[PDB]
RNA sequence: UCGGAGAAAAUCUCCGAAUGAUUAUAACCUAGACUUACAAGUCAAAGUAAAAAUAUCUUGACCCAGAUA
């Protein structure tokens, strides 16, 4: 029904956090706080972790 | 005293008159009388009464407390971590005051241990002494000391008075010989060499700011001056000092004892020091 | 009057200057019982409120007990409390005017404390009570490692007998 | 004296002198803004932390250059005693060695910040806004 | 000097004191 | 627990305690929180913060762990640069 | 096993959850507390940092295996 994905920061850091999306909805992307950069940056989905 | 006068009057002390100090011994209770007999303190019949209650930590069949907690590396490598006994300038001053550490000659870990000032335990991973700043404000002695670790403020206290502090590394085998030299001379073996620090500790002992024994001597005067300015004291020129030779005395980085070279044998019974002559054995030790 | 001041005494109020027997609008004709002192609010003591009060003078009364030695730079003497003063002359004194300002500390205050008051200037700071901590326990069950820091006094290591 | 391949002489051939480490650096009391310890008077009051007080006369002191002295007096007037001496203290440790260290260090910072012009005003802190806003109201009312 | 006498604790009575301080 | 060993005749440490808890010389024990690495995606941010912390043990739990370990684990260890150097003693404790 | 409603808290009368979609993406740190055998579970001032405050509505330990950096 839904899946657990790994949004990865596009700021060049390796920071990533897991989110949920609907199998039907398009690939996700969000603005989120990167502690290493201390700024808001785009996080784009790269890999699936599990189907929840 | 008046107590001894009482003995004069009283009858002779003898094996028939002995008595222990009052309350020195408790009385043990056998399970014989009605009070302590019968069920004998164990309760009514059951597992705990027959003596077969489960092991310590068992909680009746739920995952015990000491098993449901995540395993975490608090104690990883504990047996391999290095331990440095702490010596405070209060203890150092107190030892000097009562004559237990002579300041005239250089102070090394042998002298500190020899004066019962510190207790070293190589078996429990002691690798030397670290100087502790505590007591610096009241420290007013001029001494030459070698300690495996030292602190910035601890160094300042020693140098401000005009003393010398250097940091030297002793390997696990060398330290045991250093701490108890005589229980070694009695074996009958030649004095071993002192091994160099491990790669991790090399930077610490090759740095002037830490007064490393392998550090560049030319770089010390700059380090001594910067410390003096920071702590608001005037660096004293120790070359003019009468006992400069004693203050500057330092053993070779491959030497354990001041006047004993590696490879010699100490015949304590005959008050002699056998020394080798072979070339390969002399090259081994002089390396 | 400064209302709030008198470093030593809490319930007091210095008189910066009191003109007496002021005849009519004109003020140069008043008897200068007290010369003019510049405002001297101590540093870090907040906003001191100063007020200018005028009494209706019925009959000429000599305020000899209120006259002050001019110049008066012995601040201690400036101690004063209106109620007692008004009570003395309440028969012939009835207030009719008000004007009050509040002032902070300033560099001129340092000049007043030194040049003429001739004393070291006091400095005050706003101090809060220490935070509340429940009584320390031998076993702080389920409490984080920060627990031990809350009850320590010195931030530096000690070594005791070592 | 026994020597080995790892003796300091062999490891560091250039500095083979016996007294190389135990000499005192030549000069160096002029460069790096050396503070003359003798001029300052240092008193230790045991407030537990041992408070340290470094007091010197700003204007009379000659080691500080005159242009700096004027800037320091204006910027740090609050620390100047009635006698004209600059009184700075610290009570942040149980060791007077450390306490004096910040006292001496604070002097060095003062000279530098007074020696180096602080062109940047930086952002306006809320306290500065409160001071500015209340100050502006004074002018409007003062316009009489 | 009697002038130098200062109470250890100040007692600023101005009701708007703390509010103005913020 | 082994109270008297066949070879040495001593008690034995339970190496499950040694791998889970840290003992401060004063007598306290530190532990982690069970589940702090599990299913973090469905845990609230506040919940995760609570899990990451190092926590103390109760009096009875400490009494049990003292029984399960030997004296060697209760000695005073002088590690250079220890990050628990200041937590091995109690200060201002009247109780 | 846990949650919602009645009896009204001891056994009885009923519904649901092993999520779901929405989304502003919701940080770090730290007083004092709730709950609780243990274990797990709640709320949160102050400070700092991002932005220009906000996540809204209705759950399984340890060990052991993995994945990427
Ligand atoms: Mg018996
Ligand atoms: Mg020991
Ligand atoms: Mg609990
Ligand atoms: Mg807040």
């Amino acid at each position: 029904k839904t899946i657990l994905v790994k949004l990865v920061s596009q700021a060049g850091t390796g920071f990533s956090f897991n989110h949920k999306r609907s199998r039907l909805r398009e690939k996700l992307s969000l603005l989120h706080y990167d502690p290493i950069v201390n700024k808001k940056v785009l996080f784009v989905e790269q890999k699936k972790i599990r189907s929840l | 005293g008046t107590s001894l006068d009482l003995l004069r009057s009283l009858p002779r002390v003898s094996l028939a008159n002995l008595k222990p100090s009052p309350n020195s011994r408790k009385r043990e209770r056998r399970p014989r009388d009605r009070r302590r007999g019968r069920k004998c303190g164990r309760g009514h019949k059951g597992e705990r009464q027959r003596g077969t209650r489960p092991r310590l930590g068992f909680e009746g069949g739920q995952t015990p407390f000491y098993i449901r907690i995540p395993k975490y590396g608090f104690n990883e490598g504990h047996s391999f971590r290095h331990q440095y006994q702490p010596l405070s300038l209060r203890r150092l001053q107190y030892l000097i005051d009562l004559g237990r550490v002579d300041p005239t000659q250089p102070i090394d870990l042998t002298q500190l241990v020899n004066g019962r000032g510190v207790t070293i335990q190589p078996l429990k991973r002691d690798y030397g002494v670290q100087l502790v700043e505590e007591g610096a404000d009241t420290f007013q002695a001029k001494i030459n000391i070698e300690v495996q670790l030292a602190s910035e403020l601890a160094i300042a206290a020693i140098e401000k008075n005009g003393g010398v502090v250097t940091t030297a590394f002793y390997d696990p085998r060398s330290l045991e010989i250093l701490c108890k030299p005589i229980p070694f001379f009695l074996r009958g073996q030649p004095i071993p060499k002192r091994m160099l620090p491990p790669e991790s500790l090399v930077p610490y002992y090759t740095d002037a700011k830490n007064r490393g024994y392998l550090a560049d001597p030319a770089k010390f005067p700059e380090a001594r001056l910067e410390l003096a300015m920071k702590f608001g004291y005037v660096l004293p020129d120790i070359t003019k000092d009468e006992l400069f030779r004693m203050l500057s005395a330092r053993k070779d980085p491959r030497q354990i004892f001041f006047g004993l070279a590696p490879g010699w044998v100490v015949n304590m019974a005959d008050k002699k020091i056998l020394k080798p002559t072979d070339e390969n054995l002399l090259k081994y030790y002089s390396s | 009057i400064n209302l709030d001041g008198h470093l030593l005494e809490p319930d007091a109020e210095y008189v910066h200057w009191l003109l007496t027997n002021i005849p009519s609008n004109r003020v140069a004709e008043g008897q200068e019982t007290c010369p003019y002192l510049p405002p001297f609010p101590a540093r870090g003591s907040g906003f001191h409120r100063f007020a200018f009060l005028l009494f209706k003078q019925d009959k000429p009364i000599n305020f000899s007990e209120d006259t002050r030695p001019s110049p008066c730079y012995q601040l201690a003497q400036r101690t004063f409390r209106t109620f007692d003063f008004y009570k003395r002359h309440q028969e012939a004194m009835t207030p009719a005017g008000l004007a009050f300002f509040q002032c902070r500390w300033d560099d001129s205050v340092t000049h007043t404390f030194h040049q003429l008051l001739d004393m070291r200037e006091p400095v005050f700071e706003f101090v809060r009570p220490p935070p509340y901590h429940p009584k320390q326990k031998r076993f702080p069950h389920e409490q984080p490692l920060r627990y031990l820091d809350r009850y320590r006094d010195s931030h530096e290591p000690t070594y005791g007998i070592y | 004296t026994f020597q080995s391949i790892y003796s300091l002489d062999k490891l560091y051939p250039e500095s083979k002198g016996a007294d190389t480490a135990w000499k005192v650096p030549e000069h160096a009391k002029q460069a790096s803004s050396y503070i003359p310890l003798d001029r300052l008077s240092i008193s230790y009051c045991r407030s537990v932390n041992s408070k340290a007080e470094v007091r010197f006369h700003l204007a009379s002191a000659d080691w500080i250059e005159e242009p700096v002295r004027q800037k320091i007096a204006l910027t740090h007037k609050n620390k100047i005693n009635k006698a004209g001496e600059l009184v700075l203290t610290s009570e942040s440790s149980r060791y007077q060695f450390r306490n004096l260290a910040e006292c001496l260090q604070k002097i060095r910072d003062m000279i530098a910040e007074a020696s180096q012009v602080p062109k940047e005003p930086s952002k306006e802190d809320a306290r500065l806004q409160r001071l500015r806003i209340e100050k502006m109201n004074r002018e409007r009312l003062r316009q009489k | 000097k009697e002038n130098e006498a200062v109470a250890p604790e100040f007692t600023n009575r101005n009701p708007r004191n703390l509010e103005l301080l913020g | 627990l082994t109270y008297c060993s066949t070879r040495k005749g001593k008690r034995k440490t339970v190496k499950s305690v040694v791998h889970r808890f840290l003992r401060l010389h004063s007598g306290l024990w530190l532990r982690r929180k069970a589940g702090y690495k599990k299913k973090l995606w469905k845990k609230s941010t506040a919940r995760k913060k609570r899990l990451r912390e190092f926590v103390f043990c109760s009096k009875t739990q400490s009494k049990l762990l003292d029984k399960m370990t030997t004296s060697f684990w209760k000695r005073r260890n002088w590690y250079a640069g220890d990050p628990y150097q200041m937590y091995h003693d109690r200060t201002n404790l009247r109780v």
